[PDB]
């Protein structure tokens, strides 16, 4: 009846946009202190990951009632190292 | 990786890390090799194409993980604006 969803276009679209979405909510929701709605909430802000990213702490508490803590979480991780220590910081440690 | 007889798995920052392995196109192999190159999703998204493709050793893998960085849903849900 509704001419849409016709085209192989429309399921290429829906099929990127859900994954799109669901993968951008999933990365802010890696964060322990981050709910789903949170993440949902920086999706209606910045909807974006590279907005993410290039938003500050402050940027993130910016958002909506989200969470100043949150953006201090997100943040966090943001910059963090996924072995969690780095070489040396400010102390040089093994290395390896 | 320590001077220790233990592996790294005591040390691994879940946040961050599971922030990298929910990134599109990237599957496991293309995960250690950022942990061994990138210390962060920061340097990642930093990262050209050319950069991320020589660590991941996938170039549609990289473009996927690429274009995602710089993308947004936003786009493909409603098309008013943008080149692409």
């Amino acid at each position: 009846r509704i001419r849409r969803r016709y085209n192989m276009a429309d399921l290429l679209m829906e099929k990127l946009e859900q994954d799109l979405v669901s993968r951008v909510t999933e990365c802010l929701t890696t964060v322990k202190s981050v709910n789903k709605t949170d993440s949902q909430t920086l999706l209606t802000t910045f909807g974006s990951l590279e907005q993410l990213i290039a938003a500050s702490r402050e940027d993130l508490a910016l958002c909506p009632g989200l969470g100043p803590q949150k953006a201090r979480r997100l943040f966090d991780v943001l910059h963090e190292p996924f072995l969690k220590v780095p070489g040396g910081l400010e102390h040089h440690h093994h290395h390896h | 990786m320590d001077s220790e007889t233990l592996p790294e798995s005591e040390k691994y920052n879940p946040g961050p890390q599971d922030f990298l392995l929910k990134m599109p196109g990237v599957n496991a192999k293309n995960c250690r090799s950022l942990m061994h190159h990138v210390k962060n999703i920061a340097e990642l998204a930093a990262l050209s194409q050319d950069e991320l493709t020589s660590i991941l050793g996938n170039a549609a893998n990289a473009k996927q993980l690429y274009d995602f960085i710089h993308t947004s849903f936003a786009e493909v849900v409603s098309k008013g604006k943008g080149k692409k």
